[PDB]
C-alpha cells in the first residue's frame, strides 16, 4: 500500500466512585429520572461545585498507571456550550494545567512485536446528562450530570484500525487492574471519539483529518476506521481532496457518514472556574498511590510466568480477563498443581460456563471446586474421562467433586 | 415607638417578656406599610408569613431570637420566590435556603421580605430592576444606589431594623452611603456564597446593614463562618464580634492614598469627609497619606472580570431546568435565545455580550487574563500600605445620592458611580460604609477599608463614629 | 464595532437580539470596550493572576449525601414530563 493511516483518540472514562465529581449525589446505573440530582449537579442558581477526594485520587492512580507526568498543580476550567443536557452552560473540566501529561501505553501486537502509543493529557470533568427523543419533544435526565470523567487524548500514534481495538482494550485493562473505572462501553462507562487522516507511506506531514463520533463498541471502532481508511483512500487516487469534517458510524451498513448540518464549533470560553481554588496535589500523596499501586497487566503477566510456569498463551488469557486470572490463583492456592489447574480451567471450564452463558465470577464451581478435581485426576482417584464427564455436571448443579463421585460411585 | 427600637432594646424586651417576637414584627409591619408606598423596598414582603412564624419561635435566649430581617432577592429563601429582580427569574420558587438563611433561621431571627435590587445585581441605583425602582427615603426623586437597594432604603426608614444585601464592587456599602445607614462587605471568604445567586464568584459577599454597629456586629457573626458547600469559603474562626466592637484599640492608623486626591469629588463630599477626618485625628487617630499607585485602574479591571464571570454564571438561565420560558419558538435555539433576550435586562445583556467577548479565544489574554494580573497588582499596592497603616478611607462615593434617569442615558455614567467601592472586591478586602454627615438633606458615607480578615478594627472605629456622630437618630418620613 | 460583531457575540451567548438592540448596542459596546482599554499600560509579565490565598485544595469525602426531592427538583421546569425535563426535540 502506498499510504498510511494516522489515528487518535479521545476516551472520557467514567471513575467508578460513590459520589458524583461536584456533590454528594449518587453514581448508578439505571436509577429513575432526575432522582440522582442536586442543586449542585442541577445547575440552580446559587449552588456551588465540591471537589470529590476519591474522583482525584482515581485520575492519579489512572495517570501513573498510564505512565504520565502528574503536575502538582493543576486548574479546573469553565468550558462554555448551551445544550439540554448541559445544566450550567458550562462543563467543568481542564484545559491549560491538566492533570496529567506525556505518558503511554504498550501494545503488543499479533506478529509478536511491541509498539507505543502516547499520551498527551488526562484532565478531570464531569459529565453532562442524557437525553431521550420523543416525538417532536427531548426528554432530559440529569442523573448522570456532574458524574466524573478521566478525559484521556492519544497521540496520533495508532496505525492500524486493530491497533487502535488493542489500544482500547489494553486502556480498559489498565483501568479495571487500578480500579478506577469498570470503563464497559456496553453502560456507558468509556467513550471514544476517533480522528483519522491519511499520508503517503514514510511521510512525516499530516494528512486532513476526520472524526468519527459516538462508535459504541471496540469491534464498531475497528469497523468505523476500516471504512474510513478506505473511503479517505478512493477519494484522495480519484483526484480529490479529503475534506475536514465529523461523521458518523451507521453499525447496520458498516459505513461512515457526513452530517446534513454544517454546524461549525464555538469558542468555548476557557478561563478558571472562579468557584474552586487551583487542585493542589502534594507529592507526599503522589508517593503513596505509587507504592500502594496495584498489580498492572504487564506486571501481573510476566509474574504468572515466573510465579506459574505457564506459557505465554496461557498467561495472556488468564490477564486478558482478569477474573480468570483470579479465579485460578484462588485455585492454585487450594491444591499447588498450577499446570493441571490451568488446563482444567482453560479447557474445559470457560467453554462450559460460556454456553450456559455464565461469567467466571458467578460460576458454580468455585476455584476450591476446580482444585479439588485436579487433586483426584492427579491422585488417580478418577480418570480424565471421569473427569470431564464430573466438571459437566458440576456446571450444571453446583455441587463438589467429591460429592458426586460419591453420589455415582468411584 | 418599637420599630424605633435598636435590637439591643428589642433583645432585653423580648427576653424577659416584656414583649413577643408577633409584636417586634406587627410594629415593623407598620411602618412597612407607613413607607412602602413611598419607597418600594420590597419586591416579596414576608411579614405575614413571619407573624405565623413569630409564633412558634419561643427559645429566647437565641442570638437573634425575635428579630426582623430583610433579605436581598438574589440570596434564595426557602419555598418563596428568588428574582434577582429578573423577569428570567420571576416565578421561580426557591427549593433551598442560603447558608446564611439557615444561619440566621437557626439564631431566631425572622425574614421579613425579599427586597428590590439591580437586576441580577448589576447596577448602582436599583434604577434596573425589572419590576419597578426603589426610591431614597430622605428624598424620592433620589436613587437609593444599588444594586442592594431595598435592604438599605428598608433599613433606612427602619421598616426592617437589619438587612442582607451583597456586594460585588460596591452593592452594600453605595447604598449604605446613599441611604444614611451603616453597611458592611466583610472579607471575601468570610460568608458563604451558597445560595447566593452567583454575578462575579470571585467578587461577590453577602454583607449586612444596620443603623448600629452592634446590630451589624451581631449580624455578621451570625452568618459568616466555614461552609461545607462552598470552596471559597475560609476555614478561619470567625471572631467575636458583638463582645469586640465597645473596645478600643490605641494607636491606630489611617491612610489616605494619594491617588484618590486626583478623583473628582463633590465639594460637599469633600467637606464632609475632611470634617470626619479632622474628628478622627481629635480622638487621636494618626492621619497618614499612602499610596496606591495601581488603584486608578480599579475600574477599568473590574468591568472586565466582573461582566465576564457574569457571562459565565448567567448561562444556566435557559429555559430548559427553571424560570422564564419564551412562548414562540421553532428550535432549541431560538428557544434559548428569545427566553434569554426575553428575560435578561438590558444592564444585564451588555455584561453578558461583553463577558463572552472578554473570554473569547484571541481576547482571553489581553483582557480577562490581562484584568487577573492587574487585580493582583492593585492587592499588592494594598498589603504594602498595610504595612504603614491599619485601615484606609476615603469617601464611599464621589457625590451625593443622584436622580432618577440622571445614569441612564450612557451606561458608563453608571460605572463611575464605583470608583471608590470596587478596589476593596479586587484585593478581597473588607469594607465598610459608615455616614459621616448630612449634606443638602442627603445622607454622605465614609469608607474604611481594612486588612485581610479585620472586620473588627472597621467594627470597632464604626463604633467609635457612631457615639461622636448619632447618626441612627436621623430617621426619614416621620 | 460592526453590527457583524455584536451580531456574532450575541449568538455566542444565546441572545436574539431585537433590531432596536443591535444599533443601541452597537453604541454602547463600542464605548464601553474605549473605556475600559487602560490596561495595556501596565506591565503584567512575570505578574502572577490572581487567586486566593489557600493552604490546600478543599476536597470533601466519597460519601453520599441525601438528594434533592424530584418534585422539588422539577416543579420549576417549564414543561415536564414522566420524571424528566421536556425541551423542544434536539437533532
Ligand atoms: N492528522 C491527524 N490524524 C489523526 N489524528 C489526529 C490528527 N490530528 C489530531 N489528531 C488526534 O485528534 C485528537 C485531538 O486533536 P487536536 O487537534 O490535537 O485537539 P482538538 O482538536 O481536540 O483541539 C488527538 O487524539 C490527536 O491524536
Ligand atoms: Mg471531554
Ligand atoms: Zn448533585
Amino acid at each position: 500500500e502506498k499510504y498510511e493511516a494516522v489515528i487518535g483518540l479521545e476516551i472520557h472514562v467514567q471513575m467508578d466512585t460513590k459520589t458524583k465529581m461536584f456533590c454528594g449525589c449518587k453514581v448508578e446505573f439505571g436509577a429513575e429520572p432526575n432522582t440522582n440530582v442536586c442543586p449542585v449537579c442541577l445547575g440552580m442558581p446559587g449552588a456551588l461545585p465540591i471537589v470529590n477526594k476519591r474522583a482525584v485520587e482515581y485520575a492519579i492512580r489512572a495517570s501513573l498507571a498510564l505512565n504520565c507526568e502528574v503536575h502538582e498543580e493543576s486548574v479546573f476550567a469553565r468550558k462554555h456550550y448551551f445544550y439540554p443536557d448541559l445544566p450550567k452552560g458550562y462543563q467543568i473540566s481542564q484545559y491549560e494545567k491538566p492533570l496529567a501529561t506525556n505518558g503511554w501505553v504498550e501494545l503488543n501486537l499479533p506478529n509478536g512485536e511491541k509498539k507505543k502509543v502516547r499520551i498527551r493529557r488526562l484532565h478531570i470533568e464531569e459529565d453532562a446528562g442524557k437525553n431521550i427523543h420523543e416525538g417532536d419533544k427531548t426528554l432530559v435526565d440529569l442523573n448522570r450530570a456532574g458524574t466524573p470523567l478521566m478525559e484521556i487524548v492519544t497521540e496520533p500514534d495508532i496505525r492500524t484500525p486493530e491497533e487502535a481495538r488493542l489500544f482500547l482494550e489494553k486502556l480498559r485493562n489498565i483501568m479495571r487492574y487500578a480500579g478506577v473505572s469498570k470503563a464497559d462501553m456496553e453502560k456507558g462507562q468509556l467513550r471514544c471519539d476517533i480522528n483519522v487522516s491519511i499520508r503517503p507511506k514514510g511521510s512525516k506531514e499530516f494528512g486532513t483529518r476526520v472524526e468519527i463520533k459516538n462508535v459504541n463498541s471496540f469491534r464498531f471502532v475497528q469497523k468505523a476506521l476500516e471504512y474510513e481508511i478506505e473511503r479517505q483512500i478512493n477519494v484522495v487516487e480519484e483526484g480529490g481532496e479529503v475534506v475536514q469534517e465529523t461523521r458518523t458510524f451507521d453499525p447496520q451498513t458498516g459505513k461512515t457518514y457526513p452530517m446534513r448540518t454544517k454546524e461549525e464549533a464555538e469558542d468555548y470560553r476557557y478561563f478558571p472556574d472562579p468557584d474552586l481554588v487551583p487542585l493542589k496535589v502534594k507529592k507526599e500523596w503522589i508517593e503513596e498511590i505509587k507504592k500502594n499501586m496495584p498489580e498492572l497487566p504487564d506486571q501481573r503477566f510476566e509474574r504468572l510466568i515466573k510465579e506459574y510456569g505457564l506459557s505465554e498463551y496461557e498467561a495472556g488469557i488468564l490477564v486478558n480477563h482478569k477474573e480468570v486470572g483470579d479465579f485460578f490463583e484462588e485455585a492454585v492456592r487450594h491444591f499447588k498443581e498450577p499446570k493441571g489447574i490451568v488446563n482444567w480451567l482453560i479447557n474445559d471450564l470457560l467453554g462450559l460456563l460460556r454456553d450456559k452463558g455464565i461469567s467466571i465470577e458467578e460460576s458454580p464451581v468455585k476455584p476450591e471446586h476446580l482444585a479439588e478435581l485436579v487433586k483426584l485426576i492427579k491422585e488417580k482417584v478418577i480418570s480424565t474421562k471421569i473427569g470431564k464427564e464430573v466438571i459437566k455436571e458440576m456446571v450444571e448443579t453446583g455441587k463438589t467433586p467429591s460429592q458426586i463421585v460419591e453420589e455415582k460411585g468411584l | 415607638m418599637l420599630w424605633k427600637k435598636s435590637l439591643s432594646e428589642l433583645r432585653e424586651l423580648l427576653k424577659r417578656g416584656e414583649v413577643s417576637p408577633k409584636e417586634v414584627v406587627e410594629s415593623f409591619y407598620d411602618r412597612y406599610n407607613q413607607t412602602e408606598e413611598k419607597v418600594k423596598a420590597y419586591i416579596t414582603p414576608l411579614y405575614g408569613k413571619a407573624l405565623k412564624q413569630a409564633e412558634s419561635l419561643k427559645e429566647r435566649e437565641l442570638p437573634l431570637f425575635g428579630i426582623p430581617i430583610a433579605v436581598k432577592d438574589n440570596i434564595l429563601v426557602e419555598g418563596e420566590k428568588t428574582t434577582c429582580a429578573s423577569k428570567i427569574l420571576e416565578n421561580f420558587v426557591a427549593p433551598y435556603d442560603a447558608t446564611v438563611i439557615e444561619r440566621l433561621k437557626k439564631a431566631g431571627a425572622l425574614i421579613v421580605g425579599k427586597t428590590n435590587l439591580d437586576e441580577f445585581a448589576m447596577g448602582s441605583s436599583t434604577e434596573y430592576s425589572a419590576f419597578f425602582p426603589t426610591k431614597n427615603p430622605w428624598d424620592l426623586e433620589r436613587v437609593p444606589g444599588g444594586s442592594s437597594g431595598g435592604s438599605a432604603a428598608s433599613v433606612a426608614v427602619l421598616s426592617a431594623p437589619v438587612s442582607l444585601g451583597s456586594d460585588t464592587g460596591g452593592s452594600i456599602r453605595q447604598p449604605a452611603s446613599f441611604c444614611g445607614v451603616i453597611g458592611i462587605k466583610p472579607t471575601y471568604g468570610r460568608v458563604s456564597r451558597y445560595g447566593l445567586v452567583a454575578f462575579a464568584s470571585s467578587l461577590d459577599q453577602i454583607g449586612v446593614f444596620g443603623r448600629r454597629t452592634e446590630d451589624v456586629a451581631l449580624v455578621l457573626e451570625v452568618i459568616s463562618g466555614w461552609d461545607e458547600k462552598d470552596s471559597t469559603s475560609a476555614k478561619v474562626p470567625v471572631p467575636e464580634w458583638s463582645e469586640e466592637v465597645k473596645k478600643e484599640v490605641k494607636g491606630l492608623k489611617i491612610g489616605l492614598p494619594k491617588e484618590f486626591f486626583e478623583y473628582e469629588l463633590q465639594p460637599q463630599v469633600k467637606e464632609a469627609f475632611e470634617n470626619f477626618i479632622k474628628e478622627l485625628e481629635k480622638e487621636g487617630f494618626e492621619i497618614k497619606e499612602v499610596s496606591l499607585p495601581h488603584v486608578k485602574y480599579s475600574i477599568p479591571t473590574y468591568y472586565i472580570i466582573a461582566p465576564s464571570e457574569a457571562s459565565s454564571n448567567l448561562a444556566r438561565y435557559d429555559g430548559v431546568r427553571y424560570g422564564y420560558r419564551a412562548k414562540e419558538y421553532k428550535d432549541i435555539f431560538e428557544m434559548y435565545a428569545r427566553t434569554r433576550d426575553e428575560g435578561f435586562g438590558p444592564e444585564v445583556k451588555r455584561r453578558i455580550m461583553l463577558g463572552t467577548f472578554a473570554l473569547s479565544a484571541g481576547y482571553y489574554d489581553a483582557y480577562y487574563l490581562k484584568a487577573q494580573k492587574v487585580r493582583r497588582l492593585i492587592t499588592n499596592d494594598f498589603l504594602k500600605a498595610f504595612e504603614e497603616v491599619d485601615v484606609i478611607a476615603s469617601p464611599t462615593t464621589p457625590t451625593l445620592p443622584f436622580k432618577f434617569g440622571e445614569r441612564l442615558e450612557n451606561p458608563i455614567e453608571m460605572y463611575l458611580s464605583d470608583i471608590l467601592t470596587v478596589p476593596a472586591n479586587l484585593a478581597g478586602l473588607p469594607a465598610i460604609s459608615i455616614p459621616i454627615a448630612w449634606k443638602d438633606g442627603l445622607p454622605v458615607g465614609g469608607q474604611l477599608i481594612g486588612k485581610h480578615w479585620d472586620e473588627t478594627t472597621l467594627l470597632q472605629i464604626s463604633y467609635l463614629w457612631e457615639q461622636k456622630f448619632k447618626h441612627y437618630e436621623k430617621i426619614p418620613l416621620t | 464595532v460592526d453590527r457583524e460583531w455584536v451580531l456574532k457575540i450575541a449568538k455566542l451567548a444565546r441572545l436574539e437580539l431585537k433590531e432596536e438592540e443591535i444599533e443601541v448596542f452597537q453604541k454602547q459596546l463600542s464605548d464601553i470596550l474605549d473605556f475600559i482599554d487602560q490596561l495595556k499600560e501596565l506591565d503584567t509579565e512575570n505578574v502572577e493572576p490572581y487567586i486566593q490565598e489557600f493552604e490546600e485544595t478543599p476536597m470533601r469525602e466519597d460519601e453520599p449525601h441525601p438528594s434533592l426531592d424530584r418534585e422539588k427538583a422539577l416543579m420549576n421546569a417549564p414543561e415536564r414530563k414522566d420524571g424528566f425535563f421536556v425541551v423542544p426535540r434536539v437533532v
